[PDB]
């Protein structure tokens, strides 16, 4: 159990990020067709497109299921991006397995 | 759509090694059930324990959080062996208190161990689930040289499933959640 405030910081670990094409929940906000691991300013559709700054290699991503924050290609790095859930219940981090 | 609550049975047995991590696999599936149960119906309550380790652990009671159920599957442990009686009762109960009575009850099992039950035991364990209106899904995989293991688990479903509401599929080692997706359990 991870908290920043009343954000949940809830890790993945996926075999693969074509997994998340068959997740009810996060096939709405992934955009497949980008490369590199991208984080939403909001929760309209297909809304993770912002670049996350000096990602560690096997990080795929970062979903925050409310709020809205800053929308910025490489300005946030991953530990950055735990204090603007601003609203989001939960943070999702997307992980490559092994 | 539907409105359910499900209780998961996750195999964190030392078997789910052999055979990606069967753990590894067994994590994804529940993952995208999870999705697939909370996304059709914002109502839905989905609860998870596992059966093995050092004995039976609930790490959440059915909750419509996705957040809450996906965190508590984070750095499982594996090790013991199942214990599928103990699992299935608690299972029930948790249901059986739910808030929301409007709730259909649903139990769903990933049997990744070797079964050391007797179809008596099991048809008995069916029935009372049956009487207590909780449908069972089934997920039999890694076949540890258990022939026996197949028979008793579709004994099990024999016992329980009533309207076509409990299902069992069998995976062979050579896609855990590409199987279910097509599978009753997923639909």
């Amino acid at each position: 159990e991870e908290f920043v405030g009343d954000m949940r910081i809830v890790n993945v670990n996926l075999s693969n990020i074509d997994i998340l094409k068959k997740h009810e929940t996060f096939k709405k906000y992934f955009d497949f067709t980008l490369t590199g691991p991208r984080y939403n300013g909001n929760i309209a559709e297909f809304a993770m497109i912002w670049k996350i700054k000096n990602p560690p290699l096997n990080l795929l991503g970062v979903f925050f299921d409310d709020g809205t924050r800053d929308d910025e290609d490489d300005k946030y790095i991953l530990e950055e991006l735990k204090q603007i859930g601003n609203g989001a219940k939960n943070m999702y981090i997307f992980w490559q397995y092994e | 759509p539907v409105l359910e609550a499900t209780m998961i049975c996750i195999d964190n047995s030392e078997w789910m090694r052999n055979g990606p991590s069967r753990l590894q696999a067994q994590t994804e599936a529940v993952n995208l059930l999870c999705g697939a149960k909370t996304q059709s119906n914002p109502e839905n309550t989905v609860g998870i324990l596992t059966m093995a380790g050092k004995g039976v652990r609930v790490l959440t009671t059915p909750t419509s959080d996705l957040g809450k159920i996906l965190a508590c599957m984070h750095g499982l442990d594996v090790g013991g062996e199942i214990n599928l009686t103990a699992a299935i009762q608690i299972a029930q109960l948790a249901l059986k208190h739910r808030q929301n009575k409007n709730q259909r009850q649903r139990i769903i099992v990933f049997a990744g161990s070797p079964i050391k039950y007797e179809k008596k035991a099991l048809e008995i364990v069916g029935k009372r689930l049956k009487k207590n209106s909780v449908s069972l899904d089934i997920v039999n995989f890694g076949e540890d040289d258990d022939e026996e293991k197949p028979q008793k688990l579709e004994a099990l479903l024999t016992a329980v499933n009533n309207n076509d509401g409990s299902h069992i599929v069998h995976v062979p080692s050579g896609a855990l959640s590409d199987v279910l997706l097509s599978t009753p359990v997923f639909t």
